[PDB]
């Protein structure tokens, strides 16, 4: 959802994917009945400790 | 006329009626074999569990 000059670009996607839980059950990696708005400026860290 | 009326034999209707193939399109693959039977194995290997 762009303005012209190319402002207020939202870009939209749509999750649906389940993984199989601890349980055996499946359920979705993102919260169906909710929307996420996330950048690359989270930054984030995949952080592993010592085996 | 009189005995029987004479007449013209005009060429003569056919209509040769087909089923024409569509669904063999999605079977594309042939096999003659004379083995009793065939068998496939079906494996499913769900990798999305945590």
């Amino acid at each position: 959802l762009v303005g012209a000059n190319g402002a207020g670009r939202m870009r939209i996607w749509v999750n649906t994917q389940k993984y199989r839980d601890q349980n055996d059950q499946e359920q979705f990696l993102m919260k169906q009945k909710a929307v996420m708005g996330i950048s690359s400026a989270i930054e984030g860290v995949r952080c592993f400790g010592a085996i | 006329a009189g005995l029987y009326t004479t007449y013209q034999l005009l060429e003569v209707q056919r209509k040769l009626k087909t089923l024409p193939a569509f669904f063999l399109q999605w079977f594309p693959r042939q096999i003659n074999f004379q083995e009793d039977m065939i068998a496939f194995d079906k494996v499913i290997q769900d990798v999305t569990r945590v």
